[PDB]
């Protein structure tokens, strides 16, 4: 349960984009979406809920 | 001629794109105009 | 070939008689020793 | 010294000389490249910050013990792609500096997410310049961008990439895929998920 | 010697190819719609007011050099034969000139139209390619500032001029979905289920392979564009819980706009941004690189400097022009005594050579031009062929002695 | 290369359906076909300029043939000793052949 | 697996990755019903049996995980061919018969 | 002769061509290819027609 | 959509043909020559070459 919850919280995921590849004719802005990011410190690892 | 064959690195061998060949010319010219030419002179001439 | 033809007229008119060629077996061989 | 020889030496050096002009066609240059060996990975959909941490840094970490080598550059893009170009000394061995780079990646391969694997990874020789761009255009029942680029890949590209000394063929478009365009409302209605 | 230092050198000269290409780039996260507007404005120029020079325009949108994206795009140009365009006004020399003028004159986005450098790459003539590295392990944001600080002092020198610009600069706002891990775990949804939803519905997923009329091809699941155009569409995505019903986003997620880089770059395993620059209309490389060396040395700790372009490595005219004629000289001076003997002949010819080297710099200067690697071969045949004029009168004479 | 990128392309032309005319928006081949045709020029009219300027000075077909029979042998011989040992066989060596001409 | 599956699931996936192998003459395949397939890349007479070996292996090294994990661990190998034998060495029993 | 004379299944008995393979003397090895992307069944018929 | 190709067999580029006429062409140019090395003229090049 320690292991399973570790990779569940300490994860880097690749999400899509606002105004993607096949767009709607008239799309103005194109931006990438960031969801989860890899935990960088000892404090952030301490806050991993089980 | 020749010695530029100890060249640089990214101007690759542009001076060996010929310090030779004008030697592959010269030495061959030296030899082609040595073995031949005297033989070509005193045949049809005068 | 611009450096050749130019490098020629400066060594086919300025060499044939001008400066060195002629000062070569004379001025440069002896004049001293 | 006399006659009938010499001319025969001139018969050689011209026949044997002209046997080396049978090198027709023969190239334009003189290759002046400190050789470039490139590794290309692609995490689909992932941002530039993720693809740096998840693939780019993992590959660079495994670049120890490659013979020669000059430097190592990277380009973790937001499109979810990155190329690592290992540059070697002018006239190393384009065939031996190739396999080492591939066999350093061969120990960084499973450290990359299984989303990024099966999605390519390849090591090839670089030039950054093209010999030919060959446009396949329609002049009848117009096929269209998507229809053409599929056909040029499903009839032409395979024969090119696997032929006479081609580094890499960057085709202009993409081959067909069975695209499933989900609708979140016709997806919410049946208690379903993209999963 | 004066006609020498004043006359600059030349690498391999920028020669016309009968084919060239342009460079299109758009601002902060532009659409495929906006860049095509610029590419059409480019494809127009070559087809409208340059019919007698341009054969074909191969405009590619989404391409662009230094990496692909929905922000770049480039067009290839075929030119109408060689004989079909007589004058200098008719070929690449100045075709690009009005092209560079007309494009850059009035436009919302930057456009170039460079000429192919007559090879694969590396070393223009007086060019440089600087690189600034994260050494101590600072932040990317803390690095980009030192990059800006260096670009601030370098451009501050129009005196002893330079022209410096970075690569794919940007740092565009990227939308960050902040998933509340404990709020989601409370209402019956799995984390390896929301991320698959957010991932596949917005980025796309490589599921498996399928056979299409003869060969194996891909199966991509992504979702209609109608529901992935704007941040508000994130909400109307529904995820199933353990109860057996649909919990949407926003109820467990947070929506924030945040700055991030679209193109992160690293030099030798360390985070490093690239800067491309120039020499000056006066000075070249030797000083253009030298002043740039300590513009980075006079800023924040853990920064360093490195070069790749450019900076050879180890070549050019320098180091390959003095030691060249040093080992040429030791040979030249020798066997001017093979069948000639003594130090009698080694001055009757070894310094007859500066007759040919006279112009040369007259031909190279009073004909425009510049000293290149055929001058660095002609300047080298006006030495040896001048010997059959010099060492063939010292020998042609002195055999009378 | 290049002579063989066309090779596959040549054999897949007939199996093409409605409206597939392959064009050439960007090709390098043209100039290397010319970077030979323009240096055969500065070789042929070099040879023509060689047995001229001999009619001035020395005079006569029977004497101008001698310094012109030597020029094929040296040129033909030079692109033979390109392959030799473990070096060259290029153009620019054919472009720079003219400066050695 | 049948002959039709092993063509679509492994054979076609390998052939798809055969781009940029130095020299090369042709490429043949034999997707069998026994659940086996060999792809023989033939090179020019006197290329390099040691360098034409590693490239073929390193084109497969990007087609490896696109093959089912049933087919992986079940071999995959790249070697040099001859189609002829130097020696067949039969080990037969002449006492307490061991058996095939 | 003896094998092929009488048998329910075909049997040969060739001689080793004094090398590894390739080029007997007057031999040939034809190959018919699916080019347009027809079916295997549609191909095998053209193989039979040839 | 059928095409044709050969592999056997069809060499590629060898056999007796293309390797028997151009063979004795470059053999002939040599044969004919130095039948005048210390023999001279076109006097000997028919006393032996045929």
């Amino acid at each position: 349960d320690v292991i399973t919850a570790i990779k569940a919280q300490n994860a880097q995921v690749a999400a899509g984009q606002l105004g993607g590849t096949p767009p709607v004719k008239g799309q103005q802005l194109n931006a990438s979406i960031i969801a989860q990011t890899r935990l960088t410190s000892t404090e952030e690892f301490g806050k991993i809920l089980l | 001629f020749v010695p530029m064959a100890f060249f640089g690195g990214s101007t690759g061998a542009i001076y060996r794109q010929f310090s030779i060949t004008i030697v592959s010319a010269m030495a061959l010219s030296v030899l082609v105009a040595l073995i031949l030419t005297p033989a070509l002179c005193a045949t049809m001439l005068k | 070939g611009t450096g050749v033809m130019g490098g020629m007229v400066t060594a086919t008119v300025l060499a044939i008689f001008f400066v060195p060629v002629f000062f070569v077996v004379v001025r440069r061989r002896f004049s001293r020793k | 010294d006399r006659p009938i020889f010499a001319w025969v030496i001139a018969i050689i050096i011209m026949l044997a000389g002209g046997l080396a002009i049978l090198k027709l066609p023969v190239a334009q240059y003189p290759t002046i490249a400190p050789p470039a060996v490139t590794i290309s990975a692609s995490y689909p959909g992932a941002d530039a910050k993720t693809v740096q941490d998840t693939v780019t840094q993992v590959i660079e970490q495994n670049m120890n013990g490659i013979d020669n080598l000059m430097y190592m550059s990277s380009n973790s893009d937001s499109t979810g792609t990155v190329q690592i170009t290992l540059t070697f000394e002018s006239g190393t061995d384009a065939d031996i500096a190739q396999v080492q780079v591939q066999n350093k990646l061969q120990l960084a391969m499973p450290l990359l997410p299984q989303e990024v694997q099966q999605q390519g990874v390849s090591v090839e020789k670089s030039s950054s310049s093209f010999l030919m761009v060959v446009g396949v255009i329609n002049t009848d029942g117009t096929m269209t961008q998507e229809d053409i680029s599929d056909y040029v890949a499903a009839n032409m590209k395979d024969a090119i990439s696997r032929t006479s000394g081609v580094g890499d063929v960057q085709l202009f478009g993409s081959q067909y895929a069975m695209r499933i365009w989900m609708n979140p409302n016709e997806l919410n209605k049946f208690q379903l998920t993209p999963v | 010697a004066y006609l020498f230092v004043r006359l600059p050198s030349s690498f391999l000269p920028d020669e016309d190819q009968g084919v060239f290409m342009t460079m299109v780039q758009l601002p902060a996260g532009a659409t495929q719609e906006r860049t095509q507007k610029v590419l059409n404005e480019v494809t127009h120029y070559y087809l409208t007011k340059e019919k007698n020079n341009v054969e074909s325009v191969f405009a590619v949108n989404g391409f662009g050099f230094a990496g692909r994206g929905q922000n770049t795009g480039i067009a290839f140009v075929s030119l109408k034969d060689w004989a079909d365009r007589p004058g200098e006004e008719n070929k690449v020399e100045a075709i690009t000139m009005r092209a560079t003028r007309a494009f850059s004159q009035i436009k919302d986005a930057m456009v170039f139209a460079f000429n192919l450098p007559a090879i694969v790459e590396l070393g223009t003539a007086t060019g440089f390619d600087f690189e600034l590295i994260d050494q101590a392990g600072l932040g990317h944001e803390k690095l980009t500032q030192a990059r800006n600080q260096l670009l601030a002092e370098a451009a501050k020198h129009p005196d002893m001029l330079t022209s410096v610009r970075p690569n794919g600069l940007e740092d565009t706002p990227q939308f960050k979905i902040d998933i509340d891990q404990e709020k989601a775990q409370a209402l019956g949804v799995s984390i390896n289920d929301i991320n698959t939803t957010l991932g596949a519905a917005w980025g796309g997923s490589y599921v498996n392979d399928f056979i299409d009329r003869g060969r194996v091809k891909k199966v991509y699941v992504m979702s209609e564009a109608k529901y992935r155009m704007l941040p508000d569409d994130i909400g109307d995505w529904y995820v199933r819980a353990a109860d057996g019903q649909m919990v949407p986003f926003s109820a467990f997620s947070s929506s924030r706009w945040e700055y991030g880089s679209p193109r992160l770059e690293r030099y030798n395993g360390l985070p490093s941004m690239e800067i491309l620059g120039q020499a000056a209309p006066g000075k070249s490389t030797g000083e253009a690189m030298e002043l740039m060396e300590q513009l980075a040395s006079k800023l924040p700790t853990g920064v360093g400097y490195d070069w790749t372009g450019m900076s050879y490595q180890e070549r050019l005219s320098g180091n390959q022009a003095p030691s060249l004629y040093a080992i040429s000289l030791i040979v030249v001076f020798l066997c001017l005594a093979a069948l000639y003997e003594s130090w009698s002949i080694p001055f009757s010819v070894m310094l007859v050579v500066p007759l040919g080297v006279i112009g040369a710099l007259l031909a190279a200067t009073f004909r425009g031009l510049t000293n290149d690697v055929y001058f660095q071969v002609g300047l080298l045949t006006t030495i040896g062929l001048s010997a059959k004029n010099a060492i063939l009168i010292v020998e042609f004479a002195k055999d009378l002695m | 290369t290049a002579a063989a990128i066309r090779a596959e392309l040549a054999k897949m032309e007939p199996f093409f359906p409605s409206g597939l005319k392959i064009v050439y928006p960007y090709d390098t081949t043209p100039f290397v076909k010319i970077s030979i045709h323009e240096v055969v020029k500065t070789l042929v009219e070099a040879i023509i300029l060689v047995f001229l300027v001999m009619y001035l000075f020395l005079q006569n077909f029977r004497a101008t043939l001698i310094p012109t029979i030597a020029v094929p042998v040296v040129l033909l011989g030079t692109f033979a000793v390109l392959a030799a040992f473990g070096f060259s066989i290029n153009t620019l060596t054919m472009f720079g052949m003219v400066l050695a001409i």
